[PDB]
């Protein structure tokens, strides 16, 4: 209920603003940013062609 | 879309395709496009309640 | 049991919801006042169309 007792809806097509714009393709800033401080061999195996 | 802080989808039909599928009618969606110096531009409604 | 008062029809979609009539709301479909405007000049009559 919205302000005034009206009954009010979101559902997802209201998240289109947000999750249908390229920012959620945009990483860049994350893998550069966990690539720090290496890691160890993960089992490549899954992880390699 | 109101602000830039994301760098595009690189194929330009696909941006502008969903920039003005999201922009289209949005309460917030930009009036004119994003000036690059300048305010996102918000309309403004004839009335609210 | 007094005066006849008079019922009249406006033709709505069926698939209008029973939520915008559970409550004050305007017979037509959408906030007419000028009540409601801004002072903006046009802002009734865009208010409202």
């Amino acid at each position: 209920w919205g302000k005034d007792h009206q009954v009010l809806r979101l559902s997802m097509e209201n998240a289109v603003g947000t999750v249908c714009h390229p920012s959620l393709m945009n990483i860049d800033a994350a893998v550069g940013g966990v690539n720090h401080d290496p890691v160890e061999a993960a089992n490549p195996y899954g992880a390699y062609v | 879309y109101l602000g830039r802080g994301a760098p595009p989808l690189l194929d330009n039909a696909a941006a502008v395709y969903l920039r003005n599928a999201v922009v289209a009618g949005n309460r917030l969606g930009p009036a004119q496009p994003l000036p690059v110096f300048g305010c996102a531009q918000v309309p403004r409604r004839a009335g609210m309640d | 049991h007094g005066q006849d008062a008079v019922c009249e029809f406006i033709a709505t979609p069926v698939a209008t919801d029973i939520n915008y009539f559970r409550r004050p709301c305007n017979p037509r479909g959408r906030a007419a006042g000028g009540v409601y405007a801004g002072d903006k000049e046009g802002d009734v009559i865009a208010l409202m169309y």
